[PDB]
DNA sequence: GGATCTTATGCTCCAG
DNA sequence: CTGGAGCATAAGATCCT
């Protein structure tokens, strides 16, 4: 699959082995849409910004036709929230799931629980 | 059983010499080696003289081989000197010069033997096998580059883990339940079957079928129990038994308990009241139904997976570790012994026998009483026939005490049945004539002493040189044996051991005080010398009970040392002491770690000094500088120079010798620093060396590397020695308190009594277990003979009315199952009065006892 | 194979063949044919035609057609057919009739030091000698002919007259009767040579001088310097030169009794000295001291002129380096180590060899981490020594012990457990970076919540390393031909190694070794494939073989083994490794060699070379000679004999001289005397403050002697933690239970579900696999559930309070958590420990002194229970004031109170029937026996005696310290036993 | 004059 | 810092002729 793509991204020394192996361990061998989405999310966590909108993922296409390689099954996968909610790596926080998605935002569960902790502390 | 002389001994064909204790095995083996080198004896001699290259003398112990080679080289040298001088004072060499024909050729032959003597065939069995394999690699089918590897324990543990992983994982909960009940883990499995795995895989009595599996066995057991459960739940509800005075009428509680015991067939436990279906129990309390015996026959048979799992492990892990060792390229001692055995068993074994017979047409095996059946099969298949090739077996079956190590006396039994020649020796050099008479009386007090007529004890005569040996304690003389009966008539093992230890310390301190004032004389004719603390010695079977007597001796201010020390040096305080010193010198910036290392007993400081050191900033800075320089000298020039610098600067090499008892600690430090240095020879890094040290502290290895050396020969004190390490030595005064004690065996493993094979039994056969008990008693008899023959002047064991059954004073004592009880009570349950009478029946001015 | 003459080879090979047996056999056959071609090429010449030579033993019937097929094959390949055996004779024939100086030949050549040459080479030099000038420099210890004798027609030819350089001629004395009588024996060699030293040791030299004297075109002269018979070594050299005998044998009683015919010896000679040592360490120590001794004694001596010979260099060199580095500067002497194993960059060599064992390794965590310990790999994959501690703790607590992947596991016929693998650990690491432990499992893997911060890139780098390792362990498994093996070396080295300044030497060495091996393979044109196992151990065999004979005469002392064909004169020569069995170095032949089954004059074996080396080593001494060997192994104090050579030398010394005092006593007494002569072998300052935290009192009393170390003088014996095991835990013992046991207990105290907590541990990989973990889980369930019902029925909802009292002029501050109105209810899964009830006893008084009516209870496993009644405030402080005194007393002095063993002693003595202390000796006898059983542990349990805190203060127990521990304990352990209910 | 029955108490190696 | 053994018991203690 796109393992050669992720390793040439490694060799381009633009992004992190942390985010690469994080994407591998949260994607496994399932849908390449989920793999590339998790790769971008792990990278964005790699710099250290606490959130990411879906518009960035669906509008960047960093160095590859990500949409063209992510469309895999019946229907259309531009509905990224459904495409990731179908994966067990993305959920709405009711389950011990790596990625949070409720309000068009995707990032780590640690940042989500800390953000909601300080939010309900101030409110 | 003809009386043997090396002058007239036939040097032809198979032999068997019974050389008893103190018979000079070295002297006889040396004299007959000289005889084979010279070709002397005439008709009884070998038809041709032999070079030193063609004389195979294999011996059990490497130190024994070295000492034997040195003594035989000395014999060669002094015999050639006596041949060149035509006169001598040794009677053996005088009659040898009378027997030899041509002095010039004899002296030339002895010169050639002395010059070629360095490469004489003297090995251990393992080395000898390896050398023949390296010679005939083509006939043996073995490689060329092989090493000596001794840690098979790790590979055995890995093979056990492999077997447990691949034959026990997908099994269900109920099978896991019974296997977990019978043993916990692979550690427990290894601890169970290690002694079975080592050596050669024995013969299993009634092996299970190959196709039988755990699921089918469990189905058999569950069917076998549900049928009888259905039968009893059908036939419940009637009474026939006799309501006796002992048989209460409220015995229906047992029936109600069985009725509530009808619960399920998926359990495993049964009721105590289920055993009351015995007609023999009805005899205390009319079968009338077949169930009254169906219950009994199901109860009388044990049910487990134990036999199947043990057979699977013993059939799998041996070949598994063998294949993995072959792939790694390592070799084991038993491994190439079995390789030679298989090569001889192959079709080329005749060619191997021809080659070995042509190379060495003689072999003279020493210490035959500890040999292996594979070794005997090799010796038979190579040298059992075809004369002009001699074979002389020399051993002594009365001193074979390594059955737990993997020896066998029935192998010697088969060899003795296979050989015709039998001889013995009389001149017991090491013992006093009183001791000789005493042991003759003790082993002739009852006929069939060894419980076998096939190993008869032949009485011997002491040497005429040692007739003047007499023992004196406080004026008058003492008998050669003087037992000790305590202030009790039936006692437990704890107070038993404590009281013989207390009286032991009492006579030891009396004897040493009398020797200090010159009244306890170990005297020989007109010669007289006092007794000291290294002159007295004590034997003991196990290390905890050795510590038990050690505690009493060290309480009564006799210093005591344990010369069978199996403890590792890594367990003492010095190992972790070196650990904190190395960790503090690796990073001398950490104040807490540096303070912790400085505050120990390695330096010898005081708490006030540490408290003042905690405040002196300049002193702290200069000691930080000192340890920083030590770090520099470490990473610059290795391990020992910083240690040498530290001891020399601290004067602790003086201080620990000044303080009492510090010598032992300091020589432990020296030994561990040395071993650390050849560890760090390969371990180039420092953190790797630290991790290695930590690993060896957390794993108390019991190899020969980490054994603590003897402290000092200059200091003299009493020695506690185990019975096995006392083999082949001498001791002036011995003490045997604990040989009256015994231990009943329970594991089912016995030897065939007529066909001489090792029988592995997994059932509860009464014949199996009591044959095991009988041969265990024979083993204890052999240790008794060894212990009594290792004395010189006076042996004083302890007579005791020992009891193991719960009834303390029941009239019949329980001494009958020990070696002392078997040789004293003739095989009869006795009392204290009968013990006193049985002692005084043999008591006549040489054997006696005191309270 | 299958020619009906290779039957035994077919038996050897067809049983199993992974080319290892083939490789061993090829190497040994190549060695044997090399020896054949260099020594006895007539056999090869006969084998070329296809016949054998009579009088030869077995295995020739297959050793011959093998060589025939070999030469046929190498002629078929198109390689040159020319070699030493088929060219030397044609060289002789071409050279014997030609011009004087054919062009290109050197003007003259020289041979020095060489004492063993092949007969074919000496014949070649003999034929070459008719053209140029050749000088031969042989060092025989004697002057006259001490060689063998062939035939009566040969001894007539032995009347060649040996000139000097200028003056006149000389040869062996007594020309006629020496060859007449039994000196030159009829079949044997010379036996009336006198010196048994020469007679037994010059086995090689005798045949060499016989072969040298057998050349008809010889021109033999000599330059024999005489020796002055002044000391023992010079007397030995004179006796070995002049070929005489001085050993007294005692022909008659007069000769045996009179002992003046020998030469008396100086009682203070230091030239030849014998020594016996216990250990090699002490041996080299004695050598260093004696070396400094004669260096002090002789000002005209340098360490450059002194040599030391060793038997095995590897077994001795660490001792040499250690003692000569630990020597102080004022007693320093320089040392140079030569001929040892060439070990330059041992970590990277170990890493490379372990890397070549990749496709069959089980991937032990400790093994791969020791591989990672190489700084080259650390710099290549940017993981730092700071990060090693983090990685060690992470792979310890995550529990990685087994191989990398489930495919790797299943390749070894093992069940794919899916746990305790490297992929499992990396998944746990990254999921713990993502999540929290309170969340639980995600894909049946618990998240490890230690690694959460910026430090998480180390495990990503480790994951990249492990992915590379998996890729290369898949790559290296397949066996390929040498053409495919050509670039994989370079690819491997650049892929797993970063070229730095230190690395470059090992880089070049590995590259050229691999290039040489594959160049040999290319030159011989291998066609088939080869497994990696042959290449790996061949690299090992060509990398361990290279010694360093480089540093010889730098100026320090010379440390080298007795290399053959090397005899250089010096002043002091020392000998090491003269033990029996190690010297001379025994080496059995290859078994199927024909040289052992049929000898010749030009024979060279290891034993003969060692004896010859020892003899010319004795010759090489000029001033002093040192002999040492291990005689008494200190382990069993057994007697070990020296070597046969040194034994013969000391016997000759004993039979050749006598001490000046005892002139005429007896030969035996003289030799015994000279053999004895030559052989030698606390009150502390503290003031109590008025503010004391409650935890300080809690930490104090739980272990009194430990608390003395860890705050007063601030010493804690924090040793390192245990090493990572090698196996998954199939059984759980020790502290592994206690954390799992307690967390299971807290679930049932609140009566919450335990099935969620079961699967949480099941995702964590700590339980045994399969139903075994489940079965072990059931046993822990049924034991806590018994304990829980006892706790639950007595449990009421309580709350914490802050405590603030003041006793002994000292304020007491702290907190008392979760106390209910009836009192204190605590629970801990252990046994009845004295300190455990004491721990609540401290908490009981502070609750009872500040009002708070109510008793305190404690529940444990195995039906244990601690229960204390309440008292008034005035009595609560009264016990507490003594306990506050026990702090400042314990703070200043290490109070002698054993927690449990002191309690075990006082349990027997104290009687609650009379509520007092007993004094009867019979019950006191029970207390002493119970004390030692409480102090020292059983066969399996650890007693309180084996404690590092207590081991520092004392090692043994005295009867006065026996009572001293009891007496201080009896003051403070009375309230627990008097109030127990 | 018979029991069950639950405790205190005893007792658990050797050598490469 | 923390954690630790099983098994065969007979005396005594009550239940029942």
């Amino acid at each position: 699959k796109l393992q050669k793509q992720l390793l040439e991204a490694v060799e381009h020394k633009q992004l992190r082995p942390l985010d690469v192996q994080f994407a591998l361990t949260v994607a496994g061998d399932e849908h390449p849409a989920v793999t590339l989405a998790a790769a971008l999310l792990s990278h964005d966590a790699g710099e250290g910004h606490v959130c990411l909108p879906l518009s960035r993922l669906e509008n960047n296409e960093a160095s590859h036709p990500l949409l063209a390689t992510c469309v895999s099954e019946i229907g259309e996968l531009q509905n990224w929230e459904e495409c990731l909610l179908a994966s067990q790596a993305v959920s709405r926080g009711d389950e011990p799931t790596p990625m949070i998605l409720c309000g068009d935002r995707l990032y780590l569960n640690r940042m989500w629980c800390n953000e909601r902790t300080v939010a309900r502390f101030f409110n | 059983a003809e009386t043997l002389d090396p002058l007239r001994l036939p040097l032809q064909g198979e032999r068997l010499i019974e050389a008893s204790a103190g018979t000079g095995k070295t002297f006889t083996i040396a004299a007959l080696y000289l005889r084979l080198l010279l070709g002397l004896g005439g008709s009884a001699a070998f038809p041709r003289p032999l070079t030193v290259e063609e004389l195979l003398v294999v011996t059990f112990t490497e130190a024994a081989t070295a000492e034997l080679r040195g003594r035989i080289r000395s014999n060669i040298h002094e015999l050639r000197i006596a041949c060149l001088r035509e006169t001598t004072d040794n009677p053996l060499y005088e009659r040898l010069l009378e027997e030899i024909d041509d002095k010039a050729q004899a002296a030339q032959w002895l010169l050639l033997a002395e010059r070629q003597m360095d490469e004489a065939a003297v090995f251990t069995i393992h080395g000898f096998c390896q050398r023949m394999l390296n010679l005939n690699a083509f006939e043996s089918g073995m490689l060329f580059e092989q090493q000596l590897i001794e840690d098979e324990s790790l590979l055995r543990y890995q093979a056990c883990a492999d077997f447990w992983r691949r034959h026990c994982y997908p099994l269900p909960r109920e099978i896991a339940q019974v296997v977990f009940e019978t043993w916990k883990g692979p550690q427990a499995l290894l601890r169970d079957i290690n002694r079975y795995l080592q050596g050669e895989a024995p013969v299993i009595k009634a092996p299970p079928p190959d196709d039988e599996t755990l699921a089918s066995r469990h189905a058999q057991i569950v069917a076998r129990i549900d049928t009888v459960k259905q039968q009893w739940r059908d036939a419940v509800g009637e009474l026939d038994a006799l309501i006796e005075s002992s048989g209460i009428d409220r015995r229906k509680f047992n029936r109600s308990n069985q009725a509530k015991w009808i619960d399920k067939i998926s359990a495993w436990a049964e009721e105590e009241t289920n055993s009351y279906q015995l007609p023999e129990s009805l005899e205390k309390f009319t079968p009338r139904h077949p169930l009254f015996e169906a219950i009994d026959q199901l109860l009388a048979e044990p049910l487990s997976i134990r036999d199947l799992v043990i057979t699977r492990a013993l059939a799998e892990i041996r070949e598994t570790v063998a294949r993995e060792k072959r792939r790694r390229g390592e070799l084991g001692f038993d491994d190439m012994l079995s390789r030679l055995d298989s090569a001889l068993r192959s079709e080329s074994g005749e060619v191997l026998a021809a080659a070995i017979r042509t190379r060495f047409p003689v072999a003279m095996i020493d210490e035959f009483q500890d040999t292996d059946p594979q070794q005997y099969r090799i010796f038979r298949r190579i040298w059992h026939h075809q004369p002009e090739t001699a074979l002389l077996l020399i051993g002594d079956p009365k001193q074979a005490i390594y059955a737990f190590r993997g020896a066998d006396i029935f192998t010697y039994m088969k060899a003795r049945s296979e050989v015709h020649a039998h001889y013995t020796l009389d001149t017991n050099w090491r013992s006093a004539p009183g001791m000789v008479n005493s042991v003759n009386k003790l082993f002739s007090q009852t006929d069939d002493a060894f419980m076998f007529r096939e190993i008869p004890f032949i009485p011997v005569k002491s040497a005429g040189k040692n007739q003047a040996l007499r023992f004196v304690f406080k004026g008058e003389t003492q008998p050669a044996m003087k037992m000790w009966l305590m202030e009790g008539e039936s006692c437990g093992v704890g107070d038993y051991q404590s009281t013989m230890a207390q009286v032991c310390a009492a006579q030891i301190r009396d004897w040493l005080q009398a020797g200090q004032r010159g009244e306890a004389l170990l005297m020989n004719g007109d010669d007289a010398r006092p007794v000291r603390a290294s002159d007295i010695s004590v034997l003991v079977r196990s290390r905890q009970e050795a510590a038990q007597v050690r505690d009493a001796l060290t309480l009564l201010e006799i210093p005591s040392v344990y010369l069978s020390n199996r403890d590792s040096v890594f367990e003492t305080l010095e190992a972790q002491e070196m650990l904190w010193l190395l960790q503090a010198v690796m990073t001398p910036e950490r104040e807490n770690t540096l303070r912790s290392a400085l505050a120990t007993s390695m330096m010898g400081l005081n708490a006030l000094d540490i408290e003042t050191l905690n405040n002196d900033e300049h002193a702290w800075d200069v000691v930080v500088e000192e340890f920083d320089g030590y770090r520099q000298i470490w990473r610059k020039r290795g391990v020992m120079p910083m240690l040498r610098a530290l001891m020399s600067a601290r004067n602790i090499a003086e201080n620990l010798l000044a303080t009492a008892g510090g010598e032992r600690r300091l020589t432990d430090i020296l030994h561990i620093s040395e071993l650390l240095q050849e560890a760090g020879t390969q371990l180039e890094s420092e953190h790797a060396l630290v991790r290695w040290l930590s690993q060896h502290i957390l794993e108390p290895d019991s190899n020969a590397s980490s054994q603590q050396m003897r402290l000092e020969s200059d200091k003299h004190l009493v020695q506690i020695v185990t019975i096995h390490k006392s083999k082949g030595l001498e001791y002036p005064l011995v003490w045997l308190p604990f040989i009256t004690n015994f231990r009943v065996q329970e594991q089912a493993f016995y030897h065939d009594r007529h066909s001489f094979e090792a029988v592995l039994d997994l059932n509860a056969a009464p014949e199996s277990v009591d044959l095991a008990e009988a041969e265990r008693l024979a083993e204890d008899l052999r240790l008794l003979y060894v212990a009594l023959t290792r004395s010189v002047w006076h042996c004083s064991l302890g007579v005791a009315p020992l009891v193991r059954r719960r009834g303390d004073k029941k009239g019949d004592t329980d001494v009958h199952q020990s070696a002392l009880g078997r040789l004293l009570q003739k095989g009869e349950p006795q009392d204290a009065a009968g013990l006193r009478t049985c002692i005084e029946a043999l008591c006549d001015d040489d054997i006696a006892w005191q309270t | 194979l299958e020619r009906e003459d290779f039957t035994l080879l077919r038996h050897y090979l067809t049983d199993d063949s992974d080319k290892r047996k083939l490789f061993q056999l090829s190497s040994k056959a190549a060695d044997l044919f090399d020896q054949y071609l260099v020594y006895r090429p007539d056999w090869l010449a006969q084998w070329e035609t296809g016949h054998l030579v009579e009088g030869l033993g077995e295995a020739q019937a297959w050793q011959a057609p093998l060589w025939k097929a070999l030469v046929e094959y190498t002629h078929q390949l198109g390689q040159p057919r020319w070699h030493r055996a088929n060219l030397y004779q044609r060289f002789i024939e071409t050279l014997e009739s030609a011009t004087t100086c054919p062009p290109g030949l050197p003007s003259r050549v020289f041979i020095c030091g060489i004492s063993a040459l092949p007969p074919v080479y000496l014949q070649a030099l003999q034929a070459l000698g008719k053209h140029i000038e050749i000088h031969l420099l042989f060092t025989n210890p004697c002057r006259y002919y001490w060689g063998d004798i062939k035939d009566p027609a040969y001894l007539a030819k032995l009347l060649t007259r040996q000139r000097r350089h200028s003056f006149e001629d000389r040869e062996l004395p007594l020309f006629r009767d020496s060859e007449n009588a039994g000196q030159l024996f009829n079949s044997d060699g010379e036996q009336d040579v006198g010196n048994p030293l020469l007679a037994s040791w010059g086995k090689l030299g005798r045949d060499y001088i016989y072969l040298l004297s057998d050349l008809e075109s010889s021109q033999e002269l000599d330059a024999f310097v005489d020796v002055t018979p002044d000391n023992l070594l010079h007397n030995i050299q004179s006796d070995i030169l002049e070929l005489e005998n001085r050993a007294v044998a005692g022909v008659n009683i007069e000769e045996f009794s009179r002992s003046d015919n020998k030469r008396p010896l100086d009682p203070l000679d230091s030239s030849i000295t014998f020594h016996v040592c216990h250990s090699p360490q002490r041996e080299v120590e004695v050598l260093h001291d004696r070396l400094l001794a004669m260096l002090e004694e002789d000002p005209t001596l340098t360490p450059r002129d002194i040599i030391v010979m060793v038997a095995d260099i590897d077994s001795y060199s660490p001792f040499i380096q250690a003692v000569f580095g630990s020597a102080p500067a004022d007693r320093y002497l320089p040392y140079a180590i030569s001929d040892r194993r060439a070990r330059q960059s041992h970590p990277v060599l170990e890493a490379f060899i372990s890397l070549l064992s990749l496709p069959d390794s089980r991937f032990v965590s400790e093994d791969v981490l020791a591989l990672l310990d190489v700084p080259v790999l650390a710099a290549r994959f940017d993981i730092t020594e700071e990060g090693l501690r983090y990685l060690r703790q992470w792979v310890n607590e995550s529990g990685i012990r087994w191989g990398i992947d489930d495919d790797n596991v299943r390749e070894l016929e093992l069940p794919a457990t899916g746990q305790h693998t490297w992929r499992f650990g990396l998944t746990r690491m990254l999921l713990g970076y993502a999540m929290e432990s309170a969340q639980g499992e995600w894909q049946s893997v618990l998240p490890y919540d230690e690694s959460s911060g910026l430090i998480a890139e180390l495990v990503g780098h480790l994951a990249s390393l492990l992915m590379q390792l998996n890729i290369w362990r898949r790559g290296l498994a397949q066996e390929r031909p040498l053409e495919e093996w050509l670039p994989v070396c370079r690819d491997m080295l650049n892929a797993f190694f970063l070229p730095d300044a230190e690395t470059e030497a090992a880089m070049t060495l590995i590259e050229q070794q691999w290039q040489a091996i594959i160049a040999e393979g290319l030159g011989a044109q291998y066609g088939d494939a080869v497994p990696l196992s042959l290449l790996r151990d061949e690299l090992a065999q060509r990398l361990d073989q290279e010694r360093i004979s480089q540093r010889f005469l730098a100026g320090p002392v010379n440390i080298c083994t007795l290399m053959p064909m090397r005899s250089i004169p010096f002043k002091v020569v020392c000998l090491l490794g003269m033990n029996d069995g190690v010297y001379p170095r025994q080496l059995a032949p290859l078994g199927f060699d024909l040289m052992s089954q049929k000898p010749k004059r030009g024979d060279r074996s290891r034993r003969d070379d060692d004896r010859y080396l020892f003899l010319e080593a004795l010759i090489s001494a000029q001033q002093k000679l040192y002999i040492s060997y291990i005689g008494r192994s200190i382990q069993d104090n057994s007697e070990r004999f020296p070597s046969v050579l040194v034994q013969e030398l000391i016997d000759y010394i004993g039979q050749s001289h006598y001490l000046p005092g005892d002139e005429a006593l007896n030969c035996d007494e003289s030799e015994a005397r000279v053999k004895a002569h030559l052989t030698c072998l606390q009150p502390l300052p503290f003031t109590l403050p008025e503010t004391v935290p409650l935890e300080t009192l809690q930490r104090f009393w739980a272990h009194p002697v430990r608390a003395f170390f860890q705050m007063r003088l601030q010493v804690n014996f924090r040793t390192e933690d245990s090493e990572i095991p090698d196996t998954e835990p199939f059984i759980l013992e020790g502290l592994s239970r206690y954390q799992i046991n307690q967390q299971l207990l807290n679930a049932l105290v609140e009566q919450d579900d335990a099935e969620r907590l079961f699967r949480r541990f099941r995702a964590a990989g700590d339980l045994p696999y399969g139903a075994f973990g489940e079965i072990f889980w059931e046993t822990q369930c049924q034991e806590m559930q018994q304990l829980a019902d006892r706790v639950i029925a007595c449990r009421q909802p309580g709350q914490s309070m802050e405590i603030d009292l003041a006793c002994n002029g000292v304020q007491i501050t702290g907190w008392l958590p979760q106390v209910q109105p009836d009192g204190l209810l605590r629970w801990r899964p252990s046994l009845l420990s004295v300190a455990q009830g004491m721990q609540l006893w401290l908490e009981h008084l502070v609750y009872c002194a500040s009002g708070g009516n109510g008793e305190s209870r404690l529940f444990l496993r195995k039906d244990g229970e601690w229960r204390f009644p309440p008292l008034a405030a005035e009595q609560a402080l009264h016990y507490l004031s003594q306990l506050i005194e026990g702090y400042r007393e314990g703070m200043s002095a290490p109070l002698l109170v054993l927690p449990e063993s002191g309690g075990a002693w006082l349990k027997t003595c104290y009687d609650a029937q009379n509520d007092a202390m007993l004094d009867d000796d019979s019950t006191l006898q029970k207390a002493r026996t119970k004390f030692l059983q409480a102090y020292e542990g059983n066969m399996m349990v650890r007693g309180e005696g084996d404690d590092i805190w207590y081991q520092r203060l004392w090692r043994q127990l005295t009867p006065e310290t026996m009572e001293a521990i009891v007496e201080q304990s009896q003051r403070f352990l009375l309230p627990l036993f008097r109030f127990n209910q």
